[PDB]
């Protein structure tokens, strides 16, 4: 891949 | 193996039959009260999610203890052992029944327990073998996207590709004329127009068929199983291959091999050694989970469905064509084989006893196991590409050793005073050990294929550091129990346990714990003259238990190397350091009710428990001004309190069917009761939920009314306030003050399951259901396929062309250019129903093998997993998340069909 | 297992007792017909030297095939083997009896058989333990040099000091005013002249205390043996510990288990798996045979004596001194401490079969094992050493992992056709595969003792290259034999195999062998009625073997990197290449003889031996000119002869007496038949040794005659002239032509042995002795201590004090400033006679153990190995060489005792 | 070990 997308959320558990 | 009065659960091996799968905890989804089972990836080489009874903690970990044949395994370990080697798996969810193993056994344990050779005078012989396939088992995500015209349509009808353009200025020369990419590249400058299409405006590229594949699954096993006046003996061999159903390659191979055997050598001494070794081979997708362009589940969503990355011819391509790119980008199956990837483990599991009886009474009992793998593996970055960035290569060599030995010695006496006041005594002394290691070295700069060792790289800017890795800890354990048991209808038994880890400072490193349990049999002593019940038992606990599972250095106050230049050495500080580290103790309440009726016909047990955790170990997260991230801390306190309950019948009628069916259920409510700094609630940052006192680990969120049909502006509900009409104040002004804890929960509460089975002459019919309720999941892909605002070159959802105009005034989907947030609009409901197997067997008739001895026994399959589920959650997957719904491995549907030759 | 018309010596148990040494082939020197063992080092971690019926070849080599349980093994993983898990040792030594192994069966076969259980209804329980000491065998070698006070007056005499000096003013104030190296090191500045004297003129320093000490060894062992109605198994286990004599530490540690297990699942099968797992710790002492200055037994020699290693209080000190350095020299024990090794090895030998018998006759058999060994290496160099030459820390870490796996799958069918004519036919197929690997990486630049990771070390010109080498091979081999027999007088053996190699070419891999045998019973047939004679057979055979011991890429043209710079790859010649290499071919006849008499009371066999060799692969030293050193080549032949018998009685006299005896011997005559290039004789450069045509490898020397007492100069025959008076003439001035081929030879002629053993109620000895006669070295230790010419600062003889001056004029050693040559004065006669094991045991009585029944076995041992021996071979060790006796590690001798309960 | 000393033979067999 390449050109990661953004705007994620971190996920706990 | 556990008390009278203690919660057991036992599977028995039917249950742990050929499931076409590496991980056997999910072929436990739903066969035991309480303990629910969640795996988040289709990966072969992945390791599910166990939790019994709830969350124990919040930082330390709350997986149970796996223990196999005595010895305490991990779950990557028990991945290469062959699962039609195990006699049961007794799951022990109490604290009177885990009571002689300590290291997490405040979070359950799981007794696996192998097969042994019977004792008759001709031994069997048993030939498994096995064939399936594998597929996704959704495609509804995409059958509401955009087509390939219609989003360049809508791209340009909002300025995307300018101000003032035109569909056929935009398609003809602005992305169809790139040609001048691929007329840079030798290899694909003569097949581009004749062979090899990278834009084509008149069709839509299947990208699923160019990102996930159907693929094969394979097993075979051979069985002895034998026993003689004294000794006994099981020998097995076999293999297992699981193929990735993703086309980024993740496979699974092991060869297997186990020798169980016992024997009595005279009257005073039996020895025993179950023994076995895999080889094993693994390989991870490791890009599910983040949000690159064309990768995933992400990838088949958002691809425009003008880029093609097949031929003329229907195949794969080699490359294929984005916009604005400088070089073509790699499909799978080229960057696969442009970058080789090998791991080769060595596992071996020596596991030995004896027991002694020198006087009538006691037995004296030692064990001794060691558990040694060895990992090998190996990666490459092939030369002389030319799509990559450079024409040399690189590799990159690793070896692990991981070496874990314990020891464990008991000394049992149980004896009668008169005639009913039967006593058992027990003490025991336990010592677990681990050490690991890793080594790594990595060249780089090679220009042929053939000449690519390690010493055969560039000797000057194109060195590189070595890795070294170094783990160790050490358990010491002294236990004791006795068990007072009156005639038929009392049973008491009460335990000390004194335990010692590595893992803690020398003033807090040891700790105390008991248990005290009783039994009562209600139906041997006062209603002994019954007409339908014919069991009835009562029983009840308390006991508090240990959880030291956190990592082995967190309680030092650490100093490492930052060089700075090259001529001297640099130190920093590490870490900040806990010298009042110490166990979490969870205490918990336990009083069941076990009936029976019609003198087999009808099991049912009903359970009440409340597991209270004190001293919590929380990995607190420090603030941003002390420089460190976090820290371990005994800080905090969360209760428990559930009901699970599980009954199985039978209701045949004639002679030749035979009826059976099984239920199953748990409730629990989870409640925080003392945080870490005083604090009356915590919110994790973006993650959408919070930590409160009296309330679960809930959803933290704004809350999303609708649009504005007047503007066009998405709008959000202003908590507390109400407007005199009664209805609810709103606002198009998005802040982090329209935040609040909605009453949803990250751990679902309720889980369950259900069974079904019919038989006839022969032909048998078995079907497994599991279900969880409560479930509520962020759908993170949702914020990428429905937003206007910003993300335009991805496809998006067919919603987005009733979109807010001054035109098209009635609608539902907002105005173009606006984000939109991480509210209560991306929760979505992933509560769902599965069939988890549906196997049709048939054992072929005793009359067939009449004459010949050699054989005496067949069986056929014909078994699917996974093939239904029933669910509103629109993100390929319900149970692969937790939390969020990220670019996800989605779950598999299988299916397999075997054949069984015992003889 | 073999032929009945084959040669088969079988070593029974109680010669593979308990033995202190995990070299078990040096158990076996005297105690078969033909092979000879001899080890070259009293390291533990030493593996012996075997040859049956002399040396083969001369370029591959001429081990032979060790099988451990039907899969073929090395001797470093049967030296992880617990000794006393071994049943017997078959040794196989002729060409009909190796038809059915074949790697390099043309040297003969060594089968070791393990133990299985006994079918007794109550098993065996056997508690073994030992301990004992290892001390250095010889100091003779030492009651014949200088002291200290003598060596200096020697070397100020001779002008090594000044032209004019005395002896004060040498001792005085130039190697005794060296308080100016000591007086520069803060740890030593105020330490000097007060607890540390390093030159020391009045007393003489025990050199040999300083650098051999006394060595402790321990070994125990637990051993289940047991067996029902079918089923059969043997488990041990056990642990083994030997230090080194040397003081430079090479140790040897193993921990060792093993289970053997049979059984017969029914009528029809039969299954078996006999596995076994080591975990073990080497280390080896890696500066024995070459000359450093202060090490070894050459250090014990030749180091001046008014050198001090010691303090003021006995103690070995730190550091010492020796004239000239420019830091102080570290002893022993302080760089052990200050260089750290440490090694872990796994060791895992996986082995099953079944066997299958459909109908009367034939049995089909398959067989599959694997072998897996993970070594793991590590190595430092401690930081801030004040006697280092950089206060920098070093690091390297080694991963090795060897996998060998083997199949091998036969049909056997026997039958008769009328009453007496019993065929036996069998065919089978052989696999073996091989793919080994090593993986390394170093780090530099470390600061701190406890910042020792690889990631942590300098990164600029401190980094480097890392380390990969790998290695695989393949065998295939098809065989087929056939015995047909007589009645009872007459049975023939014909046999015909196909080999395979990845060795050779793929025009040239294939070769086909066969062999033909015949067995004669003349006691059956024709002396059927006799008074003293019981037994005698004839036998004889021809067959014909492979040999293809050569290394594994032998045959390819190779180019490997040589880079230049670090911007491009470079090229260079590895290899020459042959493209037609193939096999070595030896065909052996052999015929036979045994008898017997007085029933049992005394047995005798006589052989003959040819064993003609051809296509011999040989390493060919090619010439300088072609830039390469040698190259694997198809050319030659070499011949032998020989005879070897052997005779074991029993003499006892009385009902307590048992008293018995044997006696064991080999004679044999090498031959060199074509060489390589035409050639007639080809001396091989600074070895001493030559190879002609007709005679074996002997010595090539010139002829030391004596001094010239006119003058003092060295003297030499001149080869082939004679004087007119008779006497041989002699010459002064040394050159090349003055070298003749001498008849000794480098491979000794004669081997043998003989044993005898006393018993009594109870008490029992046993005393080995093994011989070797014909044996001749190079002694170069002598050319440092007897010679004037050079090297005059170590010690010398003292035999160089009546040197030939004006003065002193009738003496034997030559004059001071010559150096001495090679020549027959430094090849010296190491024939020996050694007394191997003396072991005095007492079997407790029986009628000690009564009423308990737990109990039922006990014996000791006395053991003491090496005791004596007897040669006049002045060089501290005359087995400890072969063809040269360099800077060596004797042998040692040993005390051991030992107890077993057997119950 | 240091200053290693000379004329040794080389050892075949």
């Amino acid at each position: 891949g390449g050109a990661t997308t953004a705007t994620t959320t971190t996920s706990t558990s | 193996l556990s008390t009278v009065s203690g919660s057991v659960a036992k599977v028995s091996s039917e249950k742990l039959a050929e499931k076409p799968v590496a991980n056997i905890m999910d072929a436990l989804q739903g066969q035991v009260a309480g303990m629910q089972v969640m795996t988040t990836s289709g990966d072969p080489t992945a390791v599910a999610s166990v939790e019994i009874h709830g969350t124990g903690s919040l930082g330390a970990s709350s997986a149970p203890l796996y223990i196999v044949d005595g010895m305490q395994t991990s779950l990557d370990v028990v991945a290469t052992m062959n699962p039609n080697d195990f006699e049961s798996m007794s799951v022990l969810k109490d604290a009177s029944a885990t009571s002689i193993y300590g290291a997490r056994a405040a979070n359950g344990v799981v007794f696996i327990q192998t097969k042994k050779g019977k004792m008759s005078e001709r031994g069997r012989i048993t030939f498994n073998a096995s064939y399936g396939i594998s597929q996704i088992l959704n495609t509804k995500p995409l059958d509401n996207m955009m087509t390939g015209d219609e989003l360049l349509d809508f791209q340009v009808k909002a300025g995307f590709w300018g101000n003032n353009q035109t569909v056929q200025k935009v398609k003809d020369m602005i992305l169809a004329g790139a040609e001048d990419l691929y007329g840079n590249y030798d290899s694909l400058k003569d097949e581009y127009g004749k062979t090899l299409f990278p834009v084509d405006f008149n069709h839509d590229a299947d990208w699923l068929k160019a990102l996930f594949k159907t693929a094969p699954t394979s097993q075979g096993d051979i069985s002895f199983s034998g026993g003689s006046q004294g000794t006994s003996y099981y020998a097995s061999i076999g293999y297992f291959d699981q193929e990735g159903m993703a086309r980024e390659p993740a496979n699974f191979k092991r060869y297997s091999g186990r020798l169980n055997f016992e024997s009595r050598i005279n009257e005073w001494l039996k020895v025993g050694a179950n023994l076995s070794g895999a080889i094993a081979n693994r390989r991870s997708a490791d890009y599910f989970g983040k949000y690159y362009m064309g990768s995933g589940t992400f990838g088949v969503l958002t691809m425009p469905r003008y880029y093609n990355p097949f031929d003329v011819n229907g195949d794969l391509a080699d490359v294929y064509y984005m916009y604005g790119a400088t070089r073509p980008s790699m499909t799978e199956p080229y960057f696969a084989k442009m970058r080789p990837f090998s791991s080769e483990s060595h596992q071996a599991n020596v596991n030995g006893f004896a027991q002694i009886t020198p006087i009538k009474g006691l037995t004296l009992k030692a064990q001794a196991g060691v558990d040694i793998t060895n990992t090998r593996t190996s990666s490459k970055r092939m030369p002389n590409n030319p799509y990559d960035s450079t024409p040399l290569g690189e590799r990159r060599e690793r070896a692990y050793r991981d070496v874990s030995k314990s020891f464990t010695n008991t000394a049992e006496y149980k004896f009668s005073i008169d005639e009913k006041h039967d006593l058992t005594a027990l003490m025991g002394h336990e010592y677990i050990e681990y050490e690991g290691d890793v080594i790594g070295a990595s060249s780089k700069g090679f220009e042929s294929d053939k000449l690519m060792l390690l010493s055969q790289g560039k000797t000057g800017n194109s060195l590189s550091l070595p890795e070294h890795r170094v783990a160790e800890y050490a358990y010491l354990s002294f236990f004791s129990r006795f068990n007072y048991g009156f005639d038929k209808w009392m049973y008491i038994d009460f335990s000390v346990r004194n335990d010692q880890s590595s893992r803690f400072g020398s003033n807090n490193r040891s700790a105390w714990f008991y248990s005290v349990g009783g039994m009562f049999d209600i139906y041997n002593k006062f209603i002994q003259e019954s007409n339908w019940l014919s069991d009835l038992r009562l029983k009840m606990s308390y006991g508090t238990t240990g959880n030291s599972e956190i990592g082995n250095y967190n309680h030092q106050a650490l100093v490492t190397v930052n060089n700075y230049t090259e001529d001297a050495m640099g130190l920093s500080i590490s870490t900040a350091g806990n010298p009042d580290l110490s166990w979490e103790k969870q205490s918990q309440f336990n009083f069941g009710l076990a009936a029976g009726a019609f003198n087999n016909r009808l099991s049912a047990e009903v359970d009440f428990y409340v597991r209270t955790t004190n001293d919590m170990l929380i990995d607190v997260p420090m603030p941003y001004i002390s420089g460190f991230f976090s820290q371990y801390q005994n800080v905090g306190s969360m209760k428990n309190t559930g009901v699970d309950l599980s009954l199985k019948g039978t209701i045949y009628q004639n002679k030749d069917w035979n009826v059976y069916a099984s239920a199953n259920f748990n409730y629990n409510r989870q409640e925080i009761t003392k945080l870490f700094f005083g604090l009356n609630k915590y919110m994790l940052p973006n993650t959408g939920t919070i930590w409160e006192i009296g309330y679960p680990n809930s959803f933290y969120m704004a809350e999303y009314a609708g649009i504005d049909k007047k503007t066009g502006k998405q709008l959000w509900y202003v908590p507390g306030q109400v407007d005199a009409d009664g209805n609810k104040v709103t606002t198009s002004q998005y802040s982090a003050d329209l935040e609040t804890r909605i009453d949803k929960s990250v751990t679902p509460p309720i889980t369950g399951g259900f069974s079904l089975g019919a038989s006839w002459k022969g032909l048998s019919l078995d079907a497994d259901f599991a279900y969880i309720v409560g479930k509520w999941m962020i759908n993170n892909d949702r914020y990428f396929t429905e937003n206007g605002g910003g993300l335009m070159q991805l496809n998006k959802d067919k919603m987005l062309l009733n979109a807010w105009t001054e035109d098209n005034k009635e609608t539902d989907v907002p105005k173009l250019g606006q984000s939109p947030q991480f509210d209560t609009h991306l929760l979505e409901n992933a509560s769902f129903l599965r069939l988890k197997n549906l196997k049709l067997t048939y054992v072929l008739p005793n009359s067939l093998f009449a004459g010949q001895n050699v054989i005496g026994g067949a069986r056929v399959y014909l078994m699917a997993r996974n093939l239904l589920t029933v669910t509103k959650y629109k993100g390929f997957d319900p149970e692969a998340g937790g939390n969020v719904g990220k670019n996800q491995y989605p779950n598999s549907k299988q299916y397999v069909a075997g054949i069984q030759l015992s003889f």
